[PDB]
């Protein structure tokens, strides 16, 4: 019914350097609606039973599909065996799963910055394409290694109400360098900040806008069951003696600072 | 359900033989959003301690061939918070569902302190002792790998028991059978194994332990020939029953741990790979049953119990 | 080979670190015809004992979750056969391989028999003790369980050999450590491990164990977070090599036992799935290598001896 | 090369009660020449390693084909995935395998009895194919459990020079009962028997055509390496005290009694 699958793979293309895009088909895309959910797949092979899970980078309702854009590992990785599946094979899916990115709660006229670094930038596209339909300025601070693993740039600048910048550590294509450098120019008083990418960059960003209400952070975890019995992907709730959060229930996405849900 | 599939344990009348293992169904309310959990023989809810814990850093997990490592280290929210919001909210919404009570601790006097409060619970019918913990008090010596520490252990809390003790026992010893009689000689009613094996692994890139904690514990199918030949050879020196665990996923398994001499099945890791694993199984075990020429499981139970020597 | 592969051990100065394991190569005669022998770095042959052996009764083996499950029972024609046919065999076509005797025995008197003639071979240069063997004099006791027991017995074998003494470690022990250092303390000169774990399978038409011998040893895949574990434990406190193995299915496996502690690597069950599977893992290491900025094995066993505490 | 190879399924199809027939392409075909040798082959499952030990029913060298008949379990078992495979699908093979079949040693006056029983039967059908372009008499005693498992009988039938008798233990179809029952019959002074099915009617042939010196019994054993070298699939030369036999490399196929190589 409304919790797995067996999706089918409308198609999949690798876009980037050991990046792919796979495009599922599925009833389970009716449940979508807030950016940043995240989908449990099941690698075809027995040996390997915890299911990797995977942010929505977006999903066409009319025609019930949803991509994902993954990165893969060597031979022995399970992401390595799922970019091996052709067009019309199933995929044993679990999801839509985790707290999305909270959309419908906001304005026509605010300013919006949304930074992704690699494959935190997936997730971060559907986001965009969810404020579009609202209003806003934006403006999306894209980071990745080098242009060998750049990936959604045309979508992201196709976008109306859409500034776009890139940077690049070495394998230069934009402003050279981290996006905090990026960070450094932007002069807009922001009232929301979307973010998903490395935990170093995560670092640098809520560390930047401290007391930024609106400052929304994707996590990431090794995660197990995925809808929160085992505790496998916990973190710490505002500080170590409060509560603790577990990233595929309470996140994917929590509230500003080292951690606030 | 229907009788083919009921046994009656001490303290459990089940409607069928099958139960989540502890640790890997939380205390519930996450997997009943799934499915009705009343179509469950019972569930062995996660640990409690005397008092709350955060458990260890993470990464906590880890994949392996066909199993797994885990290395959460008994997070739980105290006995206070159990005995005031899990356990109820499980008797409110499930009544009739019995559970199995899972309690931990660092010494003596922690195990003791749960035993004697956690059966006041109405739901709860029955407790099993986690004993793979490591006892503060004997240099961090595991209680399940001493039979006298053991046993000490079990007859200091079956004293104070309102509801019967199952000892859970560790399958990381030279020999099993000496602390299994140990601890049916000191008052308990049955037991459960096993719990995990010890394992490792590396990080190429970074050369160090993918666990935070190093060492971490060893579960799913890849553990199962294990876990059947330590059942089959405490089955044939204990007078009480035992509820098998260690890499069931499916209605064949269930029915291995039966040949091998278990009196009802724990199905753990097996819930993460598919968390409709337990009715599933529950579905097929009378089509299994059929091919298999059993009529029930409780004449299984005996036809295996006889077939000695 | 190359520069960058190359490990030298007591008595063995190995062109890679890849051995097929005891039991799973023969004496080298079957997979010959697979593959030029003279790619790996030494050869584990199989179990010799004083007298010829049958073996158990079948079945032998049966399948387990990304393992196997073996009950031979240490088949072999007997030193006499092995020391005027097996290994000249081997040193005639392959004079060059230097191979590893496995020994095995029921008492401490068979041990030293083997030892004292083995040694003997032109091309044996170490020796590797099968400790796992149950202990006839001692009620059973496999040597490997007790650590005066298995010390008694490598003192009395060092005494006597020509070559370098290896010791095989049992896994299925409550604490590995203390039986290590008392071999090391014996006067071995290295140290391999793991042998198997304990398993058994059931046949659900019949209801009986599926091999003839019921209990049989577990090995694959399924063991190598076990294997890990072990190595990286007894690595932390003994100052002679080891060789690892335990579910070593690629050159990934084989860069993670070094990580682990291990100084070169043994490859068993995989042989059965994959006969090509060493030359493969010998091909592929050097790219792995690269990738993971390791200029060599040598190098890498010092940065990870040196990366302790 | 000539030894293991990734071999492509040209088709498979349901022959009987859970019985396929597996026709398979491949450059291995060429080495083949002995009736009774085996294939190894791979599951498609990473948790199962060991390889299935399937007889050689026929091939067609002109086509580089080979044709394999294999009963299969539930769901748990590595037969029922190699079930599953579609046309195209590789499938990872080893060998041919053992001792074969000694048909290139014997006249074209001689009378031929063949005995088989279940799966036991396919690797006798190469077997006739084989003495059918030599000469003599033959008469194929088949011997199933009922007519849902009744398999070849066309192909059998199909020969020249052959009689051939079915019996059925249950599901009658043709002469009710074992095999054993056609074996009291058969008055013709035979020189050569060839067989291979259950143990039990290994044991009835061996018994009453007790000192017949050819005399050829394919045997079946719980195998892993398939080749000699780990001794699983062992078993007793003439009488306990010899030499011992291993069934995938001495046989599959032994010469006469309790076992003779
Ligand atoms: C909520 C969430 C969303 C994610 N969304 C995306 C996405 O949209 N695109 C993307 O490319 N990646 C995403 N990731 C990271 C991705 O899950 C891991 O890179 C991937 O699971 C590693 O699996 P593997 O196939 O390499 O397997 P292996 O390396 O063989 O490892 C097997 C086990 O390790 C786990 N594991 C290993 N490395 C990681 C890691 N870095 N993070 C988490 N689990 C790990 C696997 O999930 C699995 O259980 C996300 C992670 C989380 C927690
Ligand atoms: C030389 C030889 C030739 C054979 N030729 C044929 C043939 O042409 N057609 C055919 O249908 N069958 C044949 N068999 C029997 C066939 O090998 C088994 O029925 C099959 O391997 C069982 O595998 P499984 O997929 O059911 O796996 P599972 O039941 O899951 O078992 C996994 C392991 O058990 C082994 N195993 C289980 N049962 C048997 C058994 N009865 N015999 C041998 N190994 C077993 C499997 O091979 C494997 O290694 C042959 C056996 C041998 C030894
Ligand atoms: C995530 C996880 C946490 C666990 N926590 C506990 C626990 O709280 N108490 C306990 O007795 N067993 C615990 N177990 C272990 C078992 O419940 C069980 O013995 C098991 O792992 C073996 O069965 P399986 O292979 O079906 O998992 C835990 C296992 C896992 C996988
Ligand atoms: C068929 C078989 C036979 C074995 N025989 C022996 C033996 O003769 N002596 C010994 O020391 N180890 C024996 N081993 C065990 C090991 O060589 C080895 O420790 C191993 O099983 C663990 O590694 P693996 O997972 O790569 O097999 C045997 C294992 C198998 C699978
Ligand atoms: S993956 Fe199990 S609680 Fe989050
Ligand atoms: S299957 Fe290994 S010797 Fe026959």
């Amino acid at each position: 019914s409304q919790l797995q699958e067996m999706m089918t793979v409308v198609s999949q293309r690798e876009v980037a350097y050991n990046i792919f895009e796979m495009v599922l088909k599925g009833t389970l895309v009716d449940e979508m609606d807030l950016p940043g959910q995240f989908l449990h797949l099941a690698v075809p092979n027995g040996a390997m039973l915890l299911r990797r899970p995977i942010s929505i980078s977006s999903w066409d309702k009319r025609a019930k599909t949803c991509t994902i854009l993954y990165r893969i590992g060597d031979e022995t990785t399970g992401t390595y065996k799922l970019s091996k599946l052709e067009s019309g094979a199933k995929v044993d899916v679990m999801g839509p799963l985790g707290n999305g990115f909270p959309v419908a709660e906001v304005t026509s006229t605010d300013k919006i910055l949304i930074i992704g670094g690699g494959i935190g930038v997936p997730p971060l596209y559907e986001l965009a394409k969810q404020l579009e339909k609202t209003g806003c300025q934006m403006t999306i601070l894209l980071g990745f290694a080098s242009e060998n693993v750049k990936i959604l740039e045309n979508e992201f600048s196709n976008l109306k109400n859409v500034t776009l910048k890139i940077a690049t550590d070495d394998g230069s294509y934009g402003t050279k360098g981290h996006v905090g450098m990026l960070m450094n120019e932007i002069d807009f008083e922001v009232d929301a900040l979307y973010t998903c990418g490395a935990p170093a960059m995560l670092k640098a960003v809520a560390k930047k806008y401290d007391q930024l209400e609106r400052l929304y952070i994707s996590m990431e975890s090794r995660m197990a069951c995925g809808i929160g019995a085992c505790y496998a992907c916990v973190e710490h709730d505002k500080e170590d003696e409060s509560h603790a959060l577990k990233v595929c229930e309470d996140g994917p996405v929590f509230l500003g600072k080292q951690l606030s849900l | 359900e229907n009788n083919r599939l009921s046994v009656k344990l001490p303290g459990l009348d089940l409607k069928n033989p099958i139960i989540p293992a502890s640790g890997c169904f939380g205390f519930g309310e996450e997997y009943a959003k799934y499915y009705d959990l009343n179509k469950l023989g019972s569930i062995m809810v996660k640990a409690t301690t005397l008092h709350p814990r955060f458990g260890n850093p993470t990464p906590r997990v880890a994949e392996t061939a066909s199993g797994m490592l885990n290395a959460i280290g008994l997070q739980n929210p105290g006995l206070e918070v159990i005995m005031t919001e899990k356990l109820p909210w499980l008797n409110e919404n499930f009544p009739e569902l019995p559970i199995i009570a899972n309690v931990a601790g660092s010494e003596e006097a922690d195990y003791v302190a749960v035993c004697a409060k956690i059966g006041d619970a109405a739901n709860v019918k029955a407790i099993e002792l986690n004993i793979s913990c490591p006892n503060v008090k004997h240099g961090g010596q595991a209680f399940g790998t001493d039979p006298e520490v053991a046993a000490a252990l079990v007859k200091a809390c079956k004293a104070v028991s309102k509801v019967p003790l199952y000892v859970k026992l560790s399958p990381n010893v030279t020999d099993i059978v000496p602390i299994a009689k140990a601890v049916e000689a000191a008052g308990a009613d049955g037991l459960t194994m096993i719990n995990t094996l010890m394992g490792v692994r590396f990080d190429l890139k970074t050369r160090q332990p993918i666990l935070a904690n190093i060492t971490g514990g060893l579960s799913g199918p890849a553990i199962k020939p294990v876990a059947l030949k330590l059942i089959h050879q405490v089955a044939q020196d204990v007078d009480i029953p035992i509820i098998g665990m260690g890499g069931v996923a499916n209605a064949q398994d269930v029915l291995e741990m039966y040949m091998a001499g278990a009196s009802a099945v724990a199905v753990g890791t097996a819930n993460f790979a598919d968390p409709f694993v337990c009715p599933k199984i529950i579905d097929k075990l009378p089509e299994l049953m059929d091919q298999y020429r059993i009529e029930s499981l409780e004449s299984l139970i005996q036809e295996v119990k006889e077939g000695k020597k």
